[PDB]
């Protein structure tokens, strides 16, 4: 019929006639069952949507830039101009701040629309999740199928930083130097021609990024998330 | 009756109703049945916080104040026998007499204050001090020469909550004195010692570490 | 609700307007007996009163310290205050302190528990008294209007000088100098001084 | 009516276990809930016996599967004096005694809602530690305890046959990560290996590597 | 389980069940604090 991540199925019942855009009916497991629960998971969708274009866009630039730079390992390896401490406290203040203003609307809308400094400046009443008003100065056409391109291409990046790690973890490369390293040999690169298991030998892919890596005294455990599940 | 309980789910007992301070509705043993005993318990309750709550604090303001070079005070365990030892100092059996007499005097008048709450306030008892002894009609409370700042009696509520938080820095003291006992019996180190060695390492000093609370020959 | 939008007032911080500051900032509902609010408004009177002597005593002090105007009285940290020889000894400073700050104190005592019986002096003067922790100390007269307003202002200040108060003891046992000079290595670079990069405060870091 | 524990067969206890409870089948042969009391409190054993048992199979098989993957991981059977030879500052009745009191405090939190279904949603605890009942009939407290805390994603909120399949999920679950437990045992004590070593001993080798070839169960072979 | 636990809880079974915990503990603290002959604190 419709739009559906499985054709020629149906839609299970609390994503029956959805206001959300992006709605293909899935949830196998049922996490939007509940009333609240839905719109608490849309919103936390949404964020992780746009966080996520932003990680994903970040690393593609950062790499075009900059190709002699891993970006696992960006963090420990930049040079800041600052020190981390406070630049770490300053990012924790300015965005529990900004957090806290976004779930509280989410708790209740009509509640902080309102600029703390000027009276004058509000931002006008909108759907729960888009703002909008001063944060979204420039509309190209109608809102609904524009909402449909962000939540789509969210998803499209929250699986794009996914392969992006994993790509990190498992060749120690950047992901379009991952992706220059598959062309030129398809029928090799893959994980199915590196990661085989059959009842009798496992066969696991080498781990490049360092289990221990010292960063201004200190050291991290930042290994490879979890080895011994690896295929 | 929908007071806060002991055991959130377990209901008083019959009799704990509510009205005495610090009636959280515990006894499991059932002490309390009988309603003279309970008045009794009530008022050993009283006397046994007053006396931990002074007890206490003249333990651990005098650590206090030796552990910031103040005063220098010695051990709570050890400062009978610091003053024992002294050029000019009472000696012991005299001064236990002397502090047993007074007390005698003192507690046999409190003891007939509880049996009939209006005892000691007949005229011709003492030398016109019997007007300081009626009593606020609750043994254990006197009033009168005592309580001469006047705390409380403006709006009976207001004594109320000062009752329980009196019962509650009682009890607080009591179990704080027997802490103070069994550290010293089983460290022989003050109380702030034994907090300052235990913030030091809270896995290692402990009580399962001072080698007298659990036994060395289960262990 | 002022204090936390998306918040509801305790109730007992909404019906009374009449308060400075009233800000619905109650969270642990200290003062739901309303005895004990007026305990505590009394409290938040002399604490902040106090407070605001106190640092601006230690900021002007601090300041006379750094830049140089009295003479060995004014150039020793505020902390170490006592090595000064001064006029007279510890303990005759410290008694007649007792004595005079007993008698002003259950002076403000007896206003507390019978408002306006103790405005009147053995000399026959009497002062004007209104509302309980104001007694009308007010020679030259910023009251007649919008009071209300001059006591937000004072509640505002008195809060942010206790809190100021809390964080000079609490810089002093952190980290060496003078408050001001806190200040400065602070304003060095200032990504790096800070309270975290102490060794005595977040414990987690540096053992 | 239902599937039954051994299909035919109509001598099924008499109607307590009816075809009500999750995880229901009749296997009652030795009346050890015969009571409904003693039945009620079989079904709180039960549940509890099963996510617990759920846990320590999940974290056995996580810490035996780290293990063959060379990380810094003792095996089930060793991680107590594997944690205090590498964490020599901390007492051993000092650990005891602290998870004593904590799980005390949990239990008896979880005892007073058994005496009392309604009673541990009130007072500190908000209204979603009441519980949702289920068991007996009831509608209040009991093994299954709803509220945004112990379900905050609140898959068993809405669609009741949902509800259904996933307390049967949970009570099947439970039921086989006991028998796993009580396998992971048997096989440490009769190997001396971790549940994965053995898994992956008898998938190198199917033949030679049963449980006859370990001289503990066959105790001559 | 009714009958069965009020069997249990039938006059023969209980006295022996306690004289049983009973000198088990007894037996236990003997095993673990032999030969005490005096309440030596
Ligand atoms: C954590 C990110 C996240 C969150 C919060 C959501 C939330 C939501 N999604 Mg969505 N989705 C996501 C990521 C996310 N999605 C990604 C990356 C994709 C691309 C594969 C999709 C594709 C997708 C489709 C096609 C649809 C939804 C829909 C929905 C809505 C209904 C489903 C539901 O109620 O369950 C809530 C879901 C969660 C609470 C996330 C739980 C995450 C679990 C606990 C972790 C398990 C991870 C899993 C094993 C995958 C591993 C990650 C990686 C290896 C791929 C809901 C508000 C439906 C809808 O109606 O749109 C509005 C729908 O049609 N999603
Ligand atoms: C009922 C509680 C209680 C008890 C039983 C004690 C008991 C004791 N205290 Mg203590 N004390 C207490 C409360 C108590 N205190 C409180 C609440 C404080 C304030 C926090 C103190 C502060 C304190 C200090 C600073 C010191 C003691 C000392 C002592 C010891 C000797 C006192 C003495 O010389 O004879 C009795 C004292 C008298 C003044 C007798 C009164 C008769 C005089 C002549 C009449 C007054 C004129 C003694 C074991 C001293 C010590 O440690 O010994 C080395 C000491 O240094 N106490
Ligand atoms: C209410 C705040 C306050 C207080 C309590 C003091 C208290 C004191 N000041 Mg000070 N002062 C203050 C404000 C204050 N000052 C301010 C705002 C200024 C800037 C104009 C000064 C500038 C100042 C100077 C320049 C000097 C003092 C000095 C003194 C001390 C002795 C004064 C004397 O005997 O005459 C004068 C003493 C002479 C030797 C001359 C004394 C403890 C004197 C001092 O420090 O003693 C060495 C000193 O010379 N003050
Ligand atoms: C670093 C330790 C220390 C401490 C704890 C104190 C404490 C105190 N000093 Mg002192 N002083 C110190 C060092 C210290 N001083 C040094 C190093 C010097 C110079 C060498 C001085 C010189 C000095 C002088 C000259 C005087 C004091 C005075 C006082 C008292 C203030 C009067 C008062 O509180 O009103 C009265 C108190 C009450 C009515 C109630 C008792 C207090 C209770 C507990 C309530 C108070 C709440 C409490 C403060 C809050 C909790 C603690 C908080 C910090 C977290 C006070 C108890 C003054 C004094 O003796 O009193 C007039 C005084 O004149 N000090
Ligand atoms: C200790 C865990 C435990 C507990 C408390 C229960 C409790 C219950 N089960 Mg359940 N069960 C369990 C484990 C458990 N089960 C496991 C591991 C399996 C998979 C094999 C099953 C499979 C199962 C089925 C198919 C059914 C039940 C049913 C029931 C209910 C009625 C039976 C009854 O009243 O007897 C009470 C049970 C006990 C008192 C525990 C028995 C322990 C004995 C005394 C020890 C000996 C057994 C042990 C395995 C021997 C080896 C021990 C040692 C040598 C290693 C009841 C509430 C029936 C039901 O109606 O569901 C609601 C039913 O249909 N159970
Ligand atoms: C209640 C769950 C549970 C279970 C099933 C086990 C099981 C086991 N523990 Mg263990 N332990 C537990 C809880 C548990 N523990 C807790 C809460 C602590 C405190 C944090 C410890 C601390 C601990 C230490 C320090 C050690 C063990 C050790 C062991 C192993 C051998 C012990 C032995 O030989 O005697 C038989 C044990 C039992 C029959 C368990 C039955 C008793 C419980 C209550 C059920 C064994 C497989 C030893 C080890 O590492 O093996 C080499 C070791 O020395 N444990
Ligand atoms: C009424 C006569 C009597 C008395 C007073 C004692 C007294 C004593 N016997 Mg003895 N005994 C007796 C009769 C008596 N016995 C008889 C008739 C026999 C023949 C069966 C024995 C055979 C016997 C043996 C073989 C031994 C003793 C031992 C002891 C000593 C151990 C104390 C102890 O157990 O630690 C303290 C016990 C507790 C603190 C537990 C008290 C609290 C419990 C749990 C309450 C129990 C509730 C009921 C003790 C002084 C032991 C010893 O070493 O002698 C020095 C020992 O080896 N007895
Ligand atoms: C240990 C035995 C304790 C079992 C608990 C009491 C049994 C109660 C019961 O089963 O109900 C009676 C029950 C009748 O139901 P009723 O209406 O409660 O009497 O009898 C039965 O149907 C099953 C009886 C089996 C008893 C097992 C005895 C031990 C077997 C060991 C084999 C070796
Ligand atoms: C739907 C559903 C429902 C049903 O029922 C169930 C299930 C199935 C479970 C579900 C789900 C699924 C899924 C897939 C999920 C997922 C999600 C995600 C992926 C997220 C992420 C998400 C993601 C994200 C946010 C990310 C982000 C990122 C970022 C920012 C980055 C950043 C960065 C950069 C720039 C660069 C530098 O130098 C560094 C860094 C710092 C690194
Ligand atoms: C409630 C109940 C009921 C239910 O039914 C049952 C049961 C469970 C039995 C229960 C419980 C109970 C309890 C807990 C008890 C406890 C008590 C106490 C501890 C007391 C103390 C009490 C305590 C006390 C008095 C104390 C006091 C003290 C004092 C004076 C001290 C003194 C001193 C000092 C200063 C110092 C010096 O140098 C020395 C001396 C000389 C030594
Ligand atoms: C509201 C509430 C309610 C809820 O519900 C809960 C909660 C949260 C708990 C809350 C909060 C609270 C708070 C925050 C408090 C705080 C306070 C303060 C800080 C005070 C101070 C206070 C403070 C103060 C008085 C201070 C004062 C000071 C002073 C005098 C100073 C003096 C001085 C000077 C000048 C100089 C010299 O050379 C030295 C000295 C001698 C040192």
């Amino acid at each position: 019929a419709r739009a559906n991540w499985l054709p020629g199925s149906d839609f299970p019942a609390h994503l029956e006639n959805c206001k959300l855009p992006g709605c293909y009916g899935f949830d196998p497991l049922g996490l939007g069952a509940n009333e609240e629960r839905l719109a608490w998971f849309a919103e936390s969708e949404r964020v992780h949507c746009r966080w996520a274009m932003l990680g994903v866009a970040g690393i593609l630039v950062q790499e075009i830039v900059k190709p002699d730079v891993f970006w696992y390992t960006s963090g420990a390896t930049v040079e800041l101009p600052f020190d981390i401490t406070g630049l770490l406290a300053f990012e924790l203040f300015v965005m529990h701040w900004v957090e806290s203003r976004r779930g509280y609307d989410i708790k209740k809308p009509g509640s902080m629309d309102q600029d703390p400094i000027f009276s004058n400046f509000k931002l006008p009443a909108h759907e729960p999740g888009y703002p909008g008003g001063i944060f979204a100065p420039f509309v190209p056409g109608s809102l609904e199928e524009l909402k449909v391109k962000e939540i789509k291409n969210g998803r499209l990046a929250m699986l794009a930083f996914i392969g992006f790690t994993m790509a990190a973890q498992v060749t120690g490369k950047n992901p379009l130097a991952a992706l220059r390293e598959h062309l030129d040999n398809p029928l090799g690169t893959t994980i199915f021609s590196k990661a085989v298991v059959v009842p009798g030998q496992a066969v696991v892919p080498p781990c490049a990024i360092p289990d221990t890596i010292e960063f201004q005294g200190i050291t991290i455990p930042a290994g490879c998330f979890l080895h011994s599940l690896w295929p | 009756a929908t007071r806060p309980l002991w055991q959130p789910g377990v209901e008083a007992p019959k009799h704990l109703d509510g009205t005495m301070p610090g009636d959280f509705g515990f006894d499991p043993l059932n002490l309390g049945v009988n309603k003279e005993a309970l008045n009794w318990y009530r008022n050993a309750e009283l006397q046994n916080g007053r006396w931990a709550m002074l007890g206490v604090a003249g333990i651990v303001i005098p650590a206090e104040l030796t552990r910031v070079g103040v005063l220098n005070v010695p051990e709570w365990a050890e400062a009978g026998k610091v003053y024992a030892e002294s050029e000019n100092a009472i000696p012991f059996a005299s001064l236990l007499m002397v502090q047993l007499f007074l007390f005698n005097f003192v507690e046999i008048k409190r003891w007939e204050d509880i049996k009939k709450p209006g005892s000691q306030a007949e005229p011709g008892s003492f030398l016109g001090f019997e007007s300081g002894f009626k009593g606020t009609g609750i043994s254990g409370y006197p009033g009168g020469a005592f309580n001469p700042f006047g705390l409380g009696n403006s709006s009976k509520e207001a004594m109320d909550d000062l009752k329980w938080r009196e019962i509650r820095n009682g009890r607080l003291a009591m179990v704080a004195f027997l802490g103070f006992l069994s550290q010293h019996a089983a460290t022989g180190k003050g109380p702030l010692d034994n907090l300052a060695d235990h913030l030091a390492d809270p896995w290692g000093a402990n009580f399962c570490s001072n080698g007298v609370s659990i036994p060395s020959a289960l262990g | 609700a002022g204090w936390d939008l998306s918040a509801e007032v305790p109730a007992h911080l909404a019906g009374r307007k009449d308060l400075a500051g009233n800000y619905g900032f109650d969270p642990l509902n200290l003062g739901k007996n309303p005895e004990a609010l007026k305990w505590y408004q009394q409290a938040e009177l002399q604490n902040g009163r106090w407070a605001m002597l106190g640092v601006a005593g230690i900021l002007v002090q601090e300041l006379l310290h750094s830049t140089g105007l009295g003479g060995k009285a004014a150039d020793v940290y505020w902390f170490d205050a006592g090595n000064n020889t001064f006029w007279a000894p510890k303990e005759t400073l410290i008694a007649i302190s007792f004595l005079m700050f007993n008698w002003a104190e259950l002076n403000r005592m007896q206003d507390y528990i019978k408002p306006g019986s103790n405005v009147t002096d053995p000399f026959g003067n009497k002062i004007k008294y209104v509302e309980l922790g104001y007694p009308g100390f007010d020679p030259l007269s910023f009251s007649k209007n919008n009071f209300d307003e001059w006591k937000l202002k004072e509640i505002k200040n008195a809060r942010l000088a206790m809190l100021a108060f809390l964080g000079i003891v609490a810089q002093h046992n952190a980290q060496p100098g003078s408050p001001l000079e806190q200040l400065g290595a602070h304003l060095a670079n200032p990504w790096k001084n800070h309270f975290i990069n102490n060794g005595v405060s977040p414990f987690l870091t540096d053992n | 009516v239902r599937e039954l524990w051994f299909p035919g067969n109509k001598e099924v206890v008499p109607d307590y276990l009816d075809g009500s409870l999750v995880g229901d089948h009749g296997f009652d042969p030795l009346g050890l809930g015969s009571s409904p009391e003693q039945l009620s409190w079989n079904v709180h054993a039960e549940i509890f016996h099963g996510r617990l048992a759920m846990t320590g199979v999940a974290g056995i098989l996580l810490t035996s599967l780290l293990h063959k993957g060379g990380a810094d991981v003792p095996e089930w059977f060793e991680a107590g004096r594997v944690y205090l030879d590498r964490n020599p500052n901390v007492d051993f009745g000092a650990l005891l005694f602290s998870t004593i009191v904590m799980s005390g405090f949990v239990e008896f939190k979880r005892l007073n809602d058994i005496r009392n279904p309604g009673s541990q949603g009130s007072g500190i605890l908000p209204e979603d530690f009441k519980g949702v009942g289920g068991p007996q009939g009831r509608t209040v407290g009991g093994p299954y305890v709803g509220g945004r805390y112990f379900d905050p994603m609140g898959l068993c909120r809405g669609s009741p046959e949902q509800t259904l399949k996933y307390k049967w999920n949970e009570i099947r679950n439970g039921r086989l990560a006991m028998m796993a437990f009580l396998g992971f045992a048997a096989q440490y004590a009769a190997t001396g290996k971790g549940p994965i070593d053995n898994l992956v001993d008898h998938v190198a080798d199917p033949f030679h590597t049963t449980f006859v070839h370990n001289g503990v169960s066959v105790p001559f072979i | 389980m009714k009958d069965f636990t009020t069997y249990l809880s039938t006059a023969p079974v209980l006295t022996l069940l306690s004289v049983t915990v009973v000198a088990g503990l007894l037996i236990e603290i003997n095993r673990f604090f032999p030969d005490a002959l005096i309440a030596a604190f």
